[PDB]
């Protein structure tokens, strides 16, 4: 087997197609998009640093350094095509990539009802994106791959849940990582308990976990922390540095992550953007202060991606360094990398476009921080 | 005197609503997007290159996902971008496309489904 | 103390059992000659000389 | 007065006065016979 190890990412291939969305309360004009970039420096909390697709986290983690193959279906037509072309240019491998020549790429059936006086639809016949059946996998890649990546996304198909499930079975029998990169889509973020329900079997069934902060208070309480941070003393504060009405950057106990915390869970990653990566382990948890400027670019930033270059340089080290699972001040080391990912991928129109290589990777962590931290 | 620099209309729920209902005789493009979403910058000059193509073959819209976020998820909206391509016979069934889908992606679905 | 932080710049304002609480200040050194511009408890803006 | 007019019920910080200034959490903080009991004597 090859060096570095192959990392498999599963479920659908798009271009950009961001999941994670909620209501912001400050739009900008409806028609003049010129005024669209005031939003990217300065963003809705949920949007600080979005995730994509898992094909964005593969040719992410391929332009790291690392080698990545893709699992999952696209259609026979044009688009199908050039998706696998844009992925095949960035060195990403298709082998695990089928082809179905009935089906249209990155299209659904869909019903439009009136249920009770409102608008609605229902799929018809799902795109091929999400049609992958266990049947269809691809044995070799998940036998040679030593991490297993997938969002949430797959959890909203039937098919391509079953087809994940026994995917994770295939790969943990060859001794494979199991890789949660939640990014909830729309439909989840309806309310707390049926994403709970929906997510248990994956959220136990993973070894690695992403979940940005707002996902992991949503999952856990949205309002507790809502009135944790607006809370101020009404005389004086109970120490200094609260005097100076610092940004939160609030560090969850492992107590309050019991609900969620299981036995396999070797590594949980919470990322407030690039800014803060609070991480949990078994034995130990702490937090990686980053940063972020996408106020020196004020033409050409773009946050789209910038979450997959954080997942995707947390895998380059994983598979590179087993010691970061058990290390504090190595997995420390090892997720700024990770956070310089992430930087650099926030400068860039599109989130394939800018994905940043190794090298500069490494040079703008070597400059962002003091040599003792590198 | 002056021509308005942009063809696409921002529609509400309600209106969207009343003109699904309403008869159709040209396709009918819903756009999902929000200001604050990266792509949906590059999907909007798409779509006015598209809404200058078909000037009156087919109709433009476009849905902020901040104003009618439940109507959204209700439509099966996963993400953004987000297009729902309906025909005007009400027998057929829409097509929702994810994705920044190229312009000739738009043109095939409009010409071969619609 | 040895085993204590260090206390910072302000005056106590308020003295309690095991605690104080200190109102922030700022001191400037200023060598003979130098001119005050105010008189005592005279309020200071930003920027003001 | 109230004749010559010409709205219908049936339809953190301390003061410091001495000017004002305000105290708050922004500019103040913390740092660090039977048994005898306190109480009124009659």
């Amino acid at each position: 087997y090859d060096d570095p190890p192959l990392v498999c990412c599963f479920g659908a291939v798009q271009k950009e197609f961001v999941p994670v969305v909620r209501v912001h309360d400050n739009p900008m004009h409806p028609d003049i998009y010129s005024q669209w970039k005031m939003l990217q420096w300065d963003p809705p909390e949920f949007g600080r640093a979005p995730g994509g697709p898992p094909s964005n986290v593969a040719i992410s983690h391929v332009r790291l350094g690392g080698r990545a193959a893709f699992m999952g279906k696209v259609g026979g037509d044009d688009y199908g095509e050039e998706l696998v072309l844009m992925m095949n240019k960035e060195r990403v491998q298709t082998r695990g990539v089928k082809f179905d020549e009935g089906a249209s790429t990155a299209c659904t059936r869909v019903k439009i009802k009136f249920e009770d006086g409102k608008m609605k639809a229902e799929t018809v016949k799902e795109p091929p994106e999400d049609s992958l059946l266990a049947s269809e996998l691809n044995l070799a890649v998940l036998k040679e791959a030593r991490i297993f990546h997938f969002n949430s996304e797959v959890l909203t198909s039937p098919t391509m849940e079953s087809t994940l499930f026994k995917a994770i079975q295939w790969s943990k029998k060859f001794g494979g990582l199991i890789f949660f990169d939640l990014n909830l889509p729309l439909p989840l973020w309806r309310s707390r308990n049926e994403t709970r329900k929906l997510i248990k079997k994956s959220w136990d069934e993973a070894n690695i976990i992403e979940v940005s902060q707002q996902e992991l208070e949503f999952l856990l309480d949205e309002e507790y922390y809502e009135r944790r941070r607006n809370y101020t003393p009404q005389y004086f504060a109970e120490d200094f540095e609260q005097t100076k009405n610092r940004r939160d950057y609030y560090h969850y106990t492992p107590e309050e992550i019991k609900p969620l915390w299981h036995d396999d869970l070797k590594l949980l990653v919470v990322t407030d953007g690039t800014l803060r990566l609070h991480y949990y382990t078994p034995k130990f948890d702490g937090v990686v202060v980053g940063t972020e400027d996408v106020l020196i670019t004020p033409f050409t930033c773009d946050r789209t991606g910038s979450g997959d270059a954080v997942v995707a340089g947390i895998m380059r080290k994983l598979t590179t360094c087993p010691e970061m699972f058990e290390d504090q001040d190595v997995l420390e080391r090892q997720l700024r990398f990770a956070v310089a990912a992430g930087i650099i991928s926030q400068w860039t129109i599109g989130a394939v476009r800018g994905f940043p290589t190794e090298s500069a990777t490494q040079n703008l962590k070597e400059q962002v921080y003091v040599p003792s931290m590198w | 005197f002056v021509r308005e620099d942009y063809l696409v209309r921002k529609l509400s729920a309600q209106e969207l609503q009343d003109l699904v209902k309403g008869e159709r005789k040209v396709p009918l493009i819903v756009d999902f997007y929000a200001t604050w979403c990266g792509p949906c910058i590059l999907m909007a000059q798409e779509l006015e290159m598209l809404a200058v193509e078909y000037e009156s073959n087919a109709m433009i819209v476009k849905v902020d996902t901040d104003d009618e976020y439940e109507f959204a998820r209700d439509m099966q909206v996963r993400g953004l971008p987000t297009l729902f391509f309906i025909s005007p016979d009400p027998s057929k069934d829409a097509i929702r496309t994810e994705g920044l889908i190229p312009l000739q992606m738009m043109r095939d679905i409009i010409d071969n489904d619609m | 103390a040895k085993k204590e932080p260090y206390l910072k710049s302000g005056q106590v304002l308020i003295v309690q059992r095991d605690s104080v609480v200190i109102r922030s200040a700022k001191p400037y050194l200023a060598t003979p000659g130098a001119k005050v511009h105010g008189h005592y408890r005279e309020i200071l803006y930003e920027g003001d000389t | 007065r109230k004749r010559n007019n010409p709205m219908n019920p049936f339809y953190h910080g301390t003061i410091r006065m001495f000017s004002l200034l305000i105290l708050s959490s922004s500019n103040c903080f913390r740092i660090g016979t039977i048994k005898n009991s306190s109480g009124p004597l009659g």
